[PDB]
């Protein structure tokens, strides 16, 4: 896989803002999940389309 | 009659000339901050239980993120760097790395690559010459404190010259008994345990008694201009990795027991000015091999 | 960069028309080449590697101030993409073009009197693959052309038979044989797909693979740089 | 003294330098992928009865249909398989190629062309030489499994220095009849049948009395870093075909009985570690030889 | 007067008495089993240029995803597989297993530890004795292909007494020029230059003329008991494999040049019907760890 | 496995009284106790590592016939999950539970003339880590009261001052002593720190480590009885009630 | 013949088999990680004019809150640490800590006691012995840097042996005046000031003039696997703390000047190599050590 190209000036000239922080989900995940889980189940159940 | 010197101070063997100009040098000191980065993503990785902050830090040093079933070793910038290496320790090793490739790898980081920012003290103490006369015996022993031990057989008042050299700032002399030294054509002052002395002043001479040992120990300081990333622990086990590794096993070099040692014979040898400024940037790149290496750790027992 | 990614031999002598004789020097001392040594490769053996420096690795490397020393330059240049270090070549030849040093009798330089054999024997011709031989074969034809020893070119390519096989198809003083050539002499270029970013064993490989990862970083942001440096200054 | 070595040993030719990128060693992974293919399709074909499976294998392989009228040659991908195979046994081969051939049939199947991710062993016996006293005679036969054979017609006992190299891991050393034989600077052993022995370890002596002959058997095992795709049944027949086709008639080299005595022997030259990656290549290339040359012969 | 006999079948050291219950060999079944996995699914991880085939086998075999920077080398079932391959091949192996884990890595499959339910071949040559006259000379050379070389230095013909032993089945003898051979007590034949025996029909005897020596080859073929999975080739690699990995350096053990000799030594010996059994575990065990290392490589030139 | 999970004195004496001495034994040859061996840890070295092989051990080791053999292998049990290998053991010992075997006049054996320091050495003590030791005392302590030698016991404790420091603390013929301890004796269990699948250096380590990921599994396992979730289907004489006593005491 | 040999080598004693699991090694590596945050407290004390970050900071280490009345000494961690240090010295020190205990400290923070991620170059000089003749004296001094004083007084030169044994991987020889120093059974090099030698290739022979006396001074570099949280200054300055603290004080023990010279004894004896595995432990809790009692005196 590979970027597709810019317009002339912007390869010449362009400039761009990024932030390379990625992270961690770790803040959220460790916990007593005993609880939390119930209610996290049914909201997985209801994400894919029910026949 | 009898002469004696100090061992590391015999032969100094010639610095590589290449890879010294402004890219290279650039090149080094990129290669000691993404070293650093690594080292401390390493223990972020450990602390945090994932791969992340390790794989950024890979990414950025070796341009290849870290591959499974497949040893994880610094890719193109470990080779540059290790190479560079050798051909600065001696102009026997040869050239290997191309141009193209350093300046690639030198527009990595926004370092400064200046080598001129700061200073540092090293401690070897360089025994140039000890003259001694006919009926005296001399033993130098040591490279960060010199035992020199002197034995007066027969007649009285031997007279020693010491010759410290022009390039040591100040030297310390403690004796195992009180003991007289003046310059030349000085008069002896009255024993003392201890002397500072500036090596600039000239040959020392030192009265040596008959009979009961006289043994003194010098300390010596130097100071060499080196970049602000210096570290001399960093320096030294990057030095021991270097000679157990092999980067230093060339035909007609000299091995030393020290950083310290190699950077202050180079010094004393002439055109020694220059040397120096060859020395340090390999001071940098072990300061990089070192960091890189406790990263990445390929040699198992 | 630029001299291995050509791909073609009118790409390759229009290049050579517009290129000084700087380009092809170096002023970096280097290492004396044909010398045993053992080289780091820490991808592969703990153990270190050995292999031997030569004309055409890619690095400058300590050359004489005679014919034959600015020849070599010129020819690891063109299959190397790093010529080597000649002492005080003088301003009136560098600001020649390769090509009239090649083919032109301005440049005051006795081109006569060499020796195919010798050259191709310094230049480890033995190690040099397909496009790197024919590259050669290229500057020797025109040297032989312009001081009329085509005899000579043909005894040399008699003589090795590999090389007769691989020969280039054009006269110098042909314009003809020039456009109809269909031979491909491209070291570098951008490749589908991609190649990882792995070291190799030999020098050569090693220093080659370096120019064909760096050709596509080069391919993008080659203009603007070149151009700050060429505005406002008169060429060679 | 007389000095007796390996024949296999003698004078390793100089290998090939050509074809080692990663470029080249991806069309070689690409070709023994390929003519695996080609056999498997073949066997389908005859057990399907239809010609539709060889078809499509041998139009990947040769990029063009088979035709009843013509010979099935393999294409572009066998010319080549045969001129890479040349350029590797010996540095003289031409070595006509291009690169342009070379990518292009790099990218019909997408496999690493890594070299180092697996291991072979070989059991060649590399005896590089048996140093021998006067009145003392002896002769070593085999590479496989190396015969040594020594008998003194002296009054005395007579010492026999063995090297084995610094490149084999294990040699296991078998006598007709139990002997002694112990290293340098150390005390010799009851005389016993088997010896395990590191050729690392520095020259060994073996005391031979006066008497009959003593014929002592050596067996030794090398392990070589291969790509997982080796195949040592398979490369040993690639090897005996294309010496049989005249891929290796080049003028100032050596022969070899098997592949296997061809790797240690540039092995053990004087920088042979830069051998045995060029050999290693050429070893799957046989391998790939051998698969479509037995699909596709001629 | 003189005997000679063959070197590999000489003091066959004891082999093991652990790890040969049911559950045992249902663990080395099944690590064989798995380890073929692990070879065929890198295999197509290299086709399909991505790592999660292997990823998904490796986990299987080691209960565990890999880090980048810890080396990958088998987990617990490696662990285990070793140190057992040690045991079963001497008595003086520390055998430190426990039978937990045995019991945890037998379940990862289901397979059966079926030892006897085919056959395999194994062709090295039997020598018991070879007892010869006082004025002739013997020696014999070789396990796969024996070639006995017999020299009549003696005024008459001598008769040389050959001892097959009986566990081989099929003994084909071949000579340089044609002999005279024929069972105890039975007349001569004329001259042949080949004979297939019966090791069982009892000692032979072997008719030495005067003059050239008389040199005999020899080729045996046994057939024992082993699994469906056996595989006669992986099996020798896996026992090479395990001798440079220095996993057989036990006191007081027997050296063999393959597993071949191995087997049929120990097949040769007194309760050699118990010991052929355990030595045919070793050998799919030693099949399991040579497709586990070269899967898993882990020692660098 | 399940003696290594015990926690409390409780749980730890209720199962020495369901288990028969047969678990105790191993019918398995084992090795000779101490012998100095290399062994194969490929995941940290590529030198065989050199340890030493010791009677506490996750594996069948050959044991002396005689009532020490048979005092030890139950020690080891307790405090290793397996025990040695002691042949031809009459019918009637092997049914018998390994509590009556430790407190019981009624079976054969003869214990009275028994050394607590020799024992100790047998089976390393030095070796032993905190929670092992503490059950050590309580295989000493039964062997002392229905010995009588409750003296032997004391100063084998004064011997050792960190001994008598974690020695438990109850009376072998008196309940309500066993319900106030409040020591744990837990080799095994779920743990608190993360546990990987990563092979250790020493024999005694590496056994240990296979118990603790074993149990783990057992843990998840359909084996596993968990009180908060199935109490009613469980048996009165198993469920856990306040009034639960031992035989006698 | 007189032997002499280097005075810290002798009579290892045997090390703690104890708090070497998975879950103790994570226990030192979170004592390590808590005790930088508790020095690295006090700087962060002196930005503000609070002691918040000091107390936060004891709370997480301790378990506990500062109190004005009572010494800050560290809590149920302290009592933990500095037992798991005895135990780890000696084989009869004590097993006071509970495993559960060691399981619940292990959970404050979340490293992983990976200890074989990194090493480190200890500069510790082995010199197994070096053998002399009748009418030589040999004096060996010093540990960091040997120096090997000889003298000989016979009427002929002397060969003295020099075994650095097998664990050393570099070891460099500097004398005061030229010398000649060859591997066995290879001829004598001649008089250089400086020699590299690998000491697994083989015993050294010094040839000794009949004169002034000769000294060799000698350095050695080892490489042994360490945490990546190791820091060899903090190592060494904890050790100097345990030593004069008393908690190495313990019946039939050797005691030694540095960490240096306790990891190479250690290593240098009959199985060393298990017992490198719980010194390096050791040196880690040894690092908390001096961390923690800085910040907390008593």
């Amino acid at each position: 896989y590979r970027p597709r190209r810019f317009k002339e000036i912007e390869h010449t000239h362009g400039y761009v803002y990024r932030e390379l922080n990625q992270g961690s989900l770790l803040p959220l995940v460790d916990a007593n999940l005993k609880e939390s889980s119930s209610y996290y189940f049914k909201k997985l159940m209801s994400s894919i389309s029910n026949v | 009659a009898n002469r004696a010197t100090s061992a590391f101070l015999d032969n100094p063997h010639p610095v590589g000339v290449n890879y010294v100009d402004e890219g290279s040098r650039q090149f080094v000191a990129v290669a000691e901050l993404l070293a650093s980065k690594l080292i401390d993503s390493s223990r972020e990785s450990d602390e945090s239980n994932s791969d992340v902050p390790f794989v950024q830090a890979y990414s950025k040093f070796a341009d290849d993120n870290p591959r499974h079933l497949r040893v994880k070793t610094g890719g193109k910038m470990a080779n540059a760097l290790t190479n560079v290496i050798r051909s600065y320790y001696s102009i026997n090793a040869p050239a290997i790395v191309p141009q193209v490739e350093i300046d690639r790898l030198a527009s990595k980081a926004t370092v400064s690559g200046d080598m001129y920012n700061s200073y540092a003290i090293f401690n070897s103490v360089p025994i140039v010459e000890v003259l001694s006369p006919a009926r005296t015996t001399v033993s130098i022993v040591g490279s960060d404190r010199a035992d020199v031990t002197m034995l007066n057989t027969g007649a009285g008042a031997a007279n020693i010259t010491f010759n410290f050299g022009q390039i040591a700032e100040t030297v310390i002399l403690k004796g195992s008994v009180p003991f007289q030294l003046a310059r030349l054509n000085q008069p002896m002052p009255a024993a003392r345990f201890t002397y500072k002395l500036r090596p600039l002043d000239g040959p020392f001479i030192v009265v040596l008694p008959v009979g009961n040992p006289l043994v003194i120990s010098a300390t010596a300081a130097t100071r060499i201009q080196v970049p602000l990333a210096f570290n001399k622990a960093l320096v030294e086990s990057g030095f021991q990795t270097a000679m157990n590794d092999g980067l230093f096993d060339i035909q007609n070099v000299n091995y030393y027991s020290s950083f310290d040692e190699f950077i202050i014979s180079q010094y004393h040898a002439q055109d020694g000015i220059n040397r120096v400024s060859t020395c340090v940037i390999l001071g940098l790149a072990l300061q990089a091999y070192d960091q890189m290496r406790r990263a990445l750790p390929v040699r198992r027992v | 960069m630029d001299v291995l990614s050509k791909g073609s031999l009118k790409e390759l002598l229009a290049h050579l028309e517009k290129t000084p004789l700087e380009e092809a020097i170096s002023y970096r001392i280097g290492t004396v080449p044909y010398q045993n040594v053992l080289i780091s490769r820490n991808e592969y053996y703990n153990q270190l590697y050995p292999d031997t420096t030569s004309l055409i690795d890619g690095v400058s490397r300590e050359g004489q101030r005679n014919v034959n020393g600015l020849i070599m330059s010129i020819i690891s240049y063109v299959v190397s993409g790093s010529g080597h270090y000649i002492p005080n070549i003088g301003f009136m030849l560098l600001r020649r073009s390769i090509l009239d040093i090649l083919t032109k009798h301005d440049t005051g330089l006795v081109t006569n009197n060499l020796n195919y054999g010798i050259i191709a024997r310094n230049l480890t011709v033995s190690k040099m693959n397909c496009e790197q031989r024919k590259r050669m074969l290229i500057c020797f034809k025109l040297l032989a052309y312009k001081d009329g020893n085509q005899n000579d070119y043909e005894i040399y390519l008699n003589q090795n038979i590999p090389l007769k096989q691989i020969a280039p198809n054009f006269i110098p003083g042909d314009m003809r044989t020039v456009i109809h050539n269909q031979d491909q002499l491209a070291i570098v270029g951008i490749p589908a797909y991609r190649l990882t970013q792995s070291t190799e064993l030999s020098i050569r490989d090693d220093n080659a693979k370096s120019y064909k990862l760096g050709y596509v970083d080069w391919y993008n942001s080659n203009s603007f740089l070149r151009e700050r440096s060429e505005f406002n200054l008169i060429r060679l």
